[PDB]
RNA sequence: GCCCGGAUAGCUCAGUCGGUAGAGCAGCGUGUCCUUGGUUCGAUUCCGAGUCCGGGCACCA
């Protein structure tokens, strides 16, 4: 009963293997886009068949690696949920911390993988938390393990900047071109430099900084700027912006195409306004060769990280020489590393300092106990030492074993690293020739040669020998671009001579390949004496004998080949040099251990590390309370403050709700929500602190579900903060807590992590949680399959791609989803069904008509369809006893939008208030921007109400002001708002005056006697506290749920419970109706448990109606008095006796209830009562 | 074997526990050889516990071994028992034969995770009091560390029921007492006056039907089979017919000869670490757990409800949950047999740190009944630790 | 007691870079690979424990 429980709620409720599918689909699908990434990396994720799972190498790199990890467990979690669901706790368990394994590794990932990953994985977060929930009650109870908040209805929460950026800026650049060019500048820079989340350029603010403030600007001053922006500036943004596309994998040219285009007509527009004010193409010699000298100076990088084989030769003799050591060796050293000899503890250290960083990444207590074992000296007892009760635990371990098994791992780790800097170079590689390619098509797809260009300059070295590592390093970087150089110099004299030979085995045609094939090895050919030879050929190419120079190809050959080799050999000696350095900066620094650093960076250690809870706390104690304190009403701040100055820290969770009013429920709630965040971010960001020097941190996939618990709690918690910041007097406090979370939604484990109501029949709602407990629409589906099928088996003319097979399917799904919880009349499936049979029928025919014919038909087959299922979905609205238009509207526009989505693949007071800051706009305007004030004054004065008559107050003055077009309509207008303000100040708990005075001063700061307006506001409280004097709901929820007779009942009734606990027996519980009639519901319901014979339907519906009509109020009782949950559980006669029991169990909590509003209208009439006196003493004290 | 064994004091049962390498074998060897040097004693060396090859070769002792020494009042029994975690369970076994147990934590260490797994299975297999001895003194000059240590071990008891605040702590050097330096001596004779004095003399089961846990099983060329332990209840005398009860089929034999440390005794009395010659078995037909017992008075069982505590990450037990079908180890006094485990109905996973009532199935039957402690031991760990609540068959 | 090696269909066995177990015979295989856990994205496969079986050491109240 409680596994058919948990199996229903994962594949009804949570729907977790849905979401994995769907997840899995997603990624796998924007991963191998080609149009968003680069083939490179879309080529790892290319499958035989999709079932076999991602097969992870030691040759992948390791972001690719990441994914292929993450697809799998995703698939396999998947696996095994829909094998659960054709059905189980363990296996939901495994599932559950697969899922968390692979968010484990998420955790460690290289930021690019984690927003790669995160907008993905952010759709089953919630919903792990809520699985482990659930596998959670399924073990021994343990009171106040969590203590947290109760997740009432967390089921029904369920849930291109970068490319846009860098154009719009420069879009906003090109609108910025007296006193005209004074603040469109300040407007530009407001709005761009403060724009932020997407800065992985590390330098943006300095670029949209420089690029203004030149914007704002003899002649040789701006074109030494122009030079600066056009040398400098824009070659290292484009630099950076390449390097992050290659960090993420896209493909080349995705983001920096674009932004490039948007540069270049911003500079060729700059510099024609300069010109006009008194060399411009961007692309003009230097660019391209700043651009190229960083791309090569990145590839030089990528491609040295990717040939160094030291660290894994490293790791080899390390692993090679622990492994050394037999069961002999191992106990003559207590299998522990601390007591084998010095030499070989020095050997041991001088291997491991070279790859300790990818050890400790995987284990960082490992790392800590190799470090101790290595470095310690024998002297030294482990008592003094302090270790950690775990740590000790790992210390007796046998160290050899402990260390071999990281053997594995660690060299995986090191060959995926290198793989991943020979996927970067290939990378580098690629954006370099999208970049050529996008630099010749750029300016005319035609080159332009000049005499002017410095001649080839061979550098040589003459190196330090005691330098540090970069010394050496700087120099290698420069010898291998020359050597880049260098090669593209001798293709391009490749190209050339073959060409020429090619073209005619001066005076020619096609002089644009030979002018392309020149410009690469000019400065060669210039650097041997050949500059009469460059100056006849420059000219003869760029305006017209091609036997001569034939002749020095040879020559220019051996010199790239002598210059190449010169570089190689001082290459080799500087990378020997740069070895000899490594080793000695090695040596001299002692090893430390590295673990707990670089876990405390993961994801959840930069989130620990920002001590939010400290913040939280501090607004929580000092700028919440005291505001609560400053504007909520001595009545209202009683029931939250028994010290009168201090919240009532003693019993912050409040858990009952029922007993108080509205607003000091509303208020209590809020305090809970900020003392579980609190609450929830110390606890995460205690387990997160890696700062005990004594202590190991084991890496483990167990710890994320804890993890994933406190985010729900906190997201949920802060979840209600925003409900309760949707009130006009809460609006500024609540923000500024929100603000203090802002560093929440970024981190891709949390994101916003939550969403950020129908009423139909009680039999009907009962009866659909049993049919959904016990799992036409066959039928429908299987038209829907057929329809699929033939349009998937079209093999005509009309070629129909895989993308709109998907599509379809897609639209299928969507549309079986919809109709799913149709119900049909008598006749309308038969229409359905013959309308389905004959579009099918069309789409199988699609290519044996005309284009025109066919678009008619299904246009006639889509209006016949979209009113079949308009007018069943009224007879099911009408059957379900819910309110027509509702569920019609949704089945028609589902309707309509599958019929779209199948023609295109197939080949409020708001308001009132916008209108009020309208007119009183356009009221000078039109008697003497815009829209920015009207909609700042809008959102500022969001959360009004204005009731029914100050609609038409408003509607008139409107009206006058427009047939008028002096104070007195703004008077007026300033009433109406006013009168607002004291509906929500009352509403809330709030002290008369503060929140009617914010809006009043806003609204006189939007405009550019008053003891009238003041004897109109009191005159409104006065009534108001009349009509809150007539109010009876105390009286009539008491009525409701018992009536007047209730006690009578209950004293004639319990000698009836008594007699339930021989052969006469039935006869007093027959005649019972003659002398105890119930007449209110719940004495119905006391009468019905009476009966006892719940297996008979018509108690069970009567029992229906009961609590149809008892749940409004034993909600408020409990969250589980729903009718979702509650429904769901009333399949078995026992199910609705322990039901009546538990509602009858309830009936003080109801007068607790009836209590509570008589409460409620008591300080409902103090707090009119001291509005009262406020407005008198404000009018006897205005005179 | 040749002399009597003339019974003159109280005897007791003893043992050194404690982590690897921490000193018990040398503690054992030294207490014997100042004690012989004190009184009477016989001075057993280092070499003489630590006898057998593969013991010399690892360098750790790996079977319990047991050495007797008298004090002018009481007569002890001292098992020796290994540190080293591979070979707990052969510590549980001697940890079974423990009226009392010296629990030996070096000073250059402190408490290790041997020290409380230890701890915990002497609690679970009947040690009723425990006694420090704070070894390796003359390699700690300091005294706050001393202090430490001490406070350390005595949370450390106090978490497994044993009177941490009144445990005696020895501070002394079994190796240099070893050695022969008198100042360290005075520790091993206080040392004995603790044993002496705040172990009580037990109070011991003669008129019970007779019972004895079968430790180890020796063929005594030209003699027979002989079964050795201490006797829980009653008294075995020569020509007497038991039944050996347990994993295999109970068998029926008869006492022809009751030893003590290689010394003839005419009858065996409860609470005695005794040999038992048995007529005409073979050593194969016995094995350790089994138990010796009076004819008619032990029903073996293999089904029983308990109340089991699991060990959390921290105490050294799982980190992750178990489910229905998890087949543990069982340990009761010498028995070690694999168990299938039901949880309670509304059950479906036992977390870490968790406490149950669950319902095991042994796999052999054995011999137990209600308010038997035991352990649970999985993967070479000690996993939970629980009381039979009662047996049902 | 301490090592070592095996256990895969009814029988005989292959499966080793960890990616859903297949060949013959017997009459087209829910055999998750003796069982239990652990590691791992993923276990017949790697680690541990346990149950049998086999054969090498130890010991000797
Ligand atoms: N300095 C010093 N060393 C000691 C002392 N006691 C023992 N040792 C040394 O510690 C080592 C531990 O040896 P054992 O006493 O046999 O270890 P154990 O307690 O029997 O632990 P197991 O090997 O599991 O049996 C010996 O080699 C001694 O040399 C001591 O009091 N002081
Ligand atoms: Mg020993």
């Amino acid at each position: 009963r409680t596994i058919e429980t948990y199996i229903i709620y994962l594949k009804e409720d949570l729907k977790i293997a849905d979401t994995c599918k769907t997840i899995k689909d997603g990624l796998l699908k924007s991963i191998t886009d080609k149009t968003h990434f680069s083939e490179e990396l879309a080529t790892y994720f290319e499958r035989d068949n999709p079932n076999a799972p991602f097969k992870v190498n030691t040759t992948d790199p390791t972001q690719v690696a990441v994914l292929k990890k993450l697809l799998n467990a995703l698939e396999n979690a998947e696996k095994s949920f829909r094998a659960i669901e054709n059905i189980a706790v363990m296996v939901s368990y495994k599932a559950v911390h697969e899922i968390y394994a692979a968010l484990q590794l998420i955790n460690h990932s290289n930021s690019d993988i984690q927003d790669i990953v995160g907008p993905h994985i952010q759709k089953l977060l919630p919903q792990m938390a809520l699985a482990s929930k659930a596998l959670g009650n399924f073990a021994p109870e343990h009171p106040e393990e969590s203590a947290g908040a109760v997740l009432a209805g967390v089921v029904n929460m369920l849930p291109s900047n970068l490319i846009f950026e860098l154009p719009h800026y420069f879009e906003e650049l090109q609108k910025l071109i007296m006193i005209k060019k004074a603040n469109e500048t300040k407007y530009y820079f407001e709005q761009l430099s403060s724009k932020s989340g997407l800065l992985a350029i590390p330098s943006y603010l300095s670029i949209v900084k420089r690029l203004i403030a030149h914007s704002t600007d003899a002649y040789l001053d701006a074109v030494a700027k122009l030079e600066d922006i056009k040398h400098n500036i824009l070659p290292q943004l484009i630099s950076e912006l390449e390097m992050v596309e290659e960090s993420m994998g896209l493909k080349p040219g995705l983001l920096t195409d674009p932004a490039l285009e948007q540069m270049n007509k911003y500079y060729t527009q700059l510099a024609e306004q300069v010109d006009n004010i008194a060399l411009g193409v961007l692309m003009d010699d230097v660019f391209i060769q700043k651009r190229r000298s960083n791309q090569e100076s990145r590839l030089n990088e990528a491609r040295l990280s990717s040939e160094d084989k030291s660290v894994l030769a490293a790791a080899n003799r390390f692993f090679d020489k622990i492994g050394s050591y037999n069961s002999i060796h191992k106990a003559w050293s207590k299998w522990s590393l601390a007591n084998i000899s010095q030499s070989e503890k020095d050997a041991l250290i001088k291997e491991y300092k070279q790859f300790q960083p990818h050890f400790a990444a995987l284990y960082p207590d490992i790392d800590k106990l190799v470090v101790d074992a290595l470095t310690q000296p024998t002297g030294s007892n482990i008592v003094s030492r302090l270790y950690s009760s775990d740590y000790k635990q790992l210390w007796s371990s046998d160290h050899f074993k402990q260390v071999l098994s990281c053997k594995d791992s660690v060299l995986s780790s090191i060959q995926q690293s290198l793989a991943q800097s020979e996927f970067k170079a290939k990378l580098i590689e690629k954006t370099m020739s999208h970049s050529e390619e996008t630099a010749y098509s750029m300016n005319n797809k035609t080159t332009n040669l000049t005499t002017r260009v410095q001649p080839f300059e061979p550098l040589k070295f003459t190196l330090e020998d005691d330098k540090p590592v970069e010394y050496y390093h700087k120099r290698v970087i420069a010898a291998s671009n020359q050597i880049l150089e260098l090669e593209r110099a001798q293709k391009g004299v490749a190209e050339f001579f073959n060409y020429i030979q090619k073209k005619y085995p001066l005076d020619e045609s096609d002089k644009e390949f030979l002018r392309k094939a020149y410009k690469t090895f000019q400065p060669q050919l210039l650097a041997l004496k050949h500059d009469d030879i460059n100056t006849r050929l420059v000219s003869s190419l760029t305006s017209s004998r091609l036997t001569d120079l034939v002749s020095l190809k040879s020559g220019i050959n051996d010199y790239l080949n002598e210059k190449i080799s010169d570089l190689n050999q001082d290459k080799t000696t500087l990378l020997d040099k740069e070895e000899e350095a490594r080793e000695e900066q090695y040596a001299k620094n002692p090893l430390v251990a590295k673990g707990a650093e670089l876990e405390k960076q993961t994801l959840f250690g930069q989130m620990s590390k920002l001590k939010l809870s400290k913040s939280v706390d501090d607004f929580f104690n000092k700028k919440f309370q005291t505001y609560l304190k400053d504007n909520l009403s001595p009545e209202v701040w009683k029931q939250l403050s028994s010290n009168g100055e201090t919240l009532d820290f003693d019993k912050i969770p409040y858990l009952e709700f029922h007993k108080d009013s509205p607003e000091v429920a509303m208020y209590k709630q809020l305090i809970n929500s900020m003392h579980y965040m609190k609450n929830g971010l110390e606890k995460l960001e205690s387990l997160n602190d890696y700062g005990d020097p004594n202590n190991i941190y084991h890496r483990t996939r167990f710890v994320m579900t804890t993890f994933n618990a406190l985010v729900m709690n906190i997201c949920f918690s802060k979840y209600y903060v925003m409900e309760a910041g949707n009130n006009p007097g809460l609006k500024a406090i609540v923000q500024e807590g929100l603000d203090l979370l802002k560093p929440l939604e970024g981190m891709p484990l949390i994101g916003d992590y939550l969403k950020t109501p129908p009423k139909q029949n009680i039999i009907t709602a009962w009866k659909k949680q049993q049919a959904v407990v016990e799992s036409d629409q066959q039928l429908i589906s299987e038209q829907l399959g057929k329809i699929q099928e033939a349009i998937d088996n079209f093999d005509g003319d009309l070629e129909v791609s895989d993308s709109a097979r998907e599509k379809i399917k897609t639209q299928i799904g969507e549309f079986a989803k919809g109709i799913s919880g149709l119900s049909f009349g008598p006749g309308s499936v038969k229409k359905i069904l013959a309308a389905l049979t004959k579009l099918e029928t069309q789409l199988s025919n699609l290519d044996k008509e005309s284009p025109e014919v066919t678009l008619g038909k299904l246009k006639d087959i889509h209006s016949e369809l979209n009113a079949q299922f308009r007018a069943a979905a009224e007879y099911t609205e009408y059957h379900s006893g819910q309110k027509f238009g509702s569920y019609s509207n949704n089945i028609s526009t589902i309707v309509s939008n599958f019929c779209n989505g199948l023609v295109s693949n197939l080949p409020k007071d708001t308001s009132y208030l916008q209108l009020i800051a309208e007119s009183l706009y356009q009221i000078p305007v039109k008697l003497n921007e815009i829209d920015a004030n009207v909609k700042a004054f809008v959102e500022g004065l969001n959360g009004l109400s204005f009731g029914p008559g100050s609609v038409k107050k408003i509607l008139s003055t409107a009206a006058k002001l427009q047939m008028q077009l002096l104070k007195e309509i703004q008077a007026e207008f300033g009433t109406i708002l006013m009168a607002a303000a004291d509906n929500a100040e009352f509403h809330l708990g709030l002290k008369p005056g503060t929140y009617s005075r914010t809006v009043s001063e806003r609204f006189e700061k939007f405009y550019s006697i008053d003891t009238t307006s003041t004897q109109k506001r009191l005159a409104r409280e006065m009534e108001r506290l009349e009509s809150v004097k007539e109010d009876t709901s105390a009286i009539d929820t008491k009525k409701s749920i018992f009536g007047t007779e209730h006690e009578q009942f209950s004293t004639l009734y319990q000698p009836y419970a008594s007699l339930r606990h021989l052969h006469a027996i039935d006869r007093v519980f027959e005649e019972r109706h003659k002398i105890n009639k119930p007449s209110s519901p719940f004495d119905k319901l006391r009468d019905l448990y009476l009966d006892g014979d719940f297996e008979k339907e018509e108690n069970k519906e009567q029992f229906l109606q009961l609590y149809a009509e008892l749940q409004p109020h034993l909600i408020k009782i409990n969250y589980q008095y729903d009718l979702a949950y509650f429904l769901r559980e009333l399949q078995t006669p026992e199910d609705f006796k322990a039901a009546t029991e538990r509602i009858i169990n309830d009936e003080s909590k109801l007068q607790e209830l009836i209590t509570g509003l008589d409460d409620t209208k008591r300080l409902k009439v103090k707090l009119c009562e001291e509005r009262i006196g406020y407005f008198i003493d404000l009018l006897k004290k205005q005179e | 074997s040749k002399e009597k064994f003339e019974r003159t004091k109280p005897h007791v049962n003893v043992g050194t526990i404690g982590h690897v390498d921490h000193g018990k074998t040398t503690l054992t060897a030294a207490i014997t050889t100042v004690l012989a040097k004190t009184y009477g004693g016989a001075a057993r060396a280092f070499d003489q516990i630590d006898n057998a090859p593969e013991e010399k070769a690892r360098g750790i002792t790996i079977n319990t071994s047991h050495v007797e020494y008298d004090t002018p009042t009481r007569h002890y029994a001292h098992v020796d028992c290994p540190g080293h975690a591979d070979y707990v369970k052969n510590m549980i076994t001697g940890a079974a034969q423990m009226d009392g147990a010296i629990l030996v934590v070096a000073a250059t260490d402190g408490p290790m995770p041997q020290t409380r797994e230890h701890i915990l299975l002497g609690r679970q297999v009947g040690v009723p009091y425990i006694i420090v001895f704070l070894n390796k003194c003359d390699m700690v000059d300091d005294e706050e560390l001393l202090e430490l240590v001490e406070m350390e071990v005595r949370e450390l008891l106090s978490q497994y029921d044993f009177p941490g605040d009144d445990t005696p702590i020895v501070r002394g050097s079994a190796l240099k007492a070893l050695e022969g330096d008198a100042e360290w001596e005075a520790k091993i004779l206080e040392l004995a006056g603790f044993l002496d004095s705040y172990i009580p003399e037990p109070e011991r089961a003669i008129d019970k039907p007779f019972l004895l846990p079968i430790e180890d099983v020796f063929s005594i060329s030209g003699r027979g089979t002989v079964v050795t332990g201490r006797v829980e209840r009653g008294i075995i005398k020569v020509g007497e017919e038991v039944e050996i009860v347990g994993i295999k089929e109970t068998q029926k034999s008869t006492c022809t000869g009751v030893e003590m440390f290689r010394k003839l005794l005419d009858e065996g009395r409860a609470g005695e670490n005794v040999g038992v010659l048995l007529r005409g078995i073979k050593r194969e037909e016995i094995e350790r757990g089994q138990v010796l017992a009076k004819p008619g008075t032990i029903k073996p069982h293999t089904k029983f409800e308990s109340e089991v505590y699991i060990l959390s990450k921290d105490e050294g037990g799982r980190h992750t949950p178990f489910f229905k079908g998890y087949r543990p180890q069982f340990y009761f006094r010498t028995t070690d047999v694999t168990g299938t485990i039901e949880l309670p109905e509304g059950v479906e996973m036992v977390m870490p740190g968790d406490n149950i009532k669950m319902v095991v199935t042994l796999i052999h039957p054995i011999a137990m009944d209600d308010g038997l402690r035991f352990a649970i031991r999985e993967g070479g760990r000690t996993v939970g630790a629980g009381v039979v609540a009662k047996v049902l068959s």
